[PDB]
């Protein structure tokens, strides 16, 4: 009725702070893993060159 | 360009009368004319619907 309640009440602030920091860390890790992937596609000049060769030019 | 009626393919900026005078033998000159004339008579276009698909 007296002791354990008081010590729990004393614990609350530090635990709240640490859990907030942990959530911020999770969000930071989520953001840090985001990279924009620039894809590379076959240049159409080679396609045009192959078209010309097929014409026997 | 298609609406106007000009050739679809690119056409180089050349003056073949000068080229004939420059070169000694007609064979390379005639070959060049054959290639460009063939190129200007072809449409270097693809169907971009299938390509995108």
């Amino acid at each position: 009725d007296i002791m354990v309640p008081s010590f729990v009440y004393n614990k609350l602030p530090v635990i709240h702070f640490l859990q907030e920091k942990r959530a911020e860390q999770k969000l930071r890790r989520v953001l840090d893993e985001t990279y924009t992937e620039w894809t590379e596609e076959l240049d159409q000049a080679h396609v045009t060159d192959a078209i010309t060769r097929s014409l026997n030019i | 360009r298609e609406e106007e009626g000009l050739p679809g393919g690119p056409v180089p900026r050349i003056n073949w009368p000068q080229e004939y005078s420059s070169f000694i033998d007609r064979e390379p000159v005639v070959a060049k004319r054959i290639r460009y004339d063939t190129l200007a008579s072809t449409t270097l276009e693809r169907d971009e619907k299938q390509i995108e698909s």
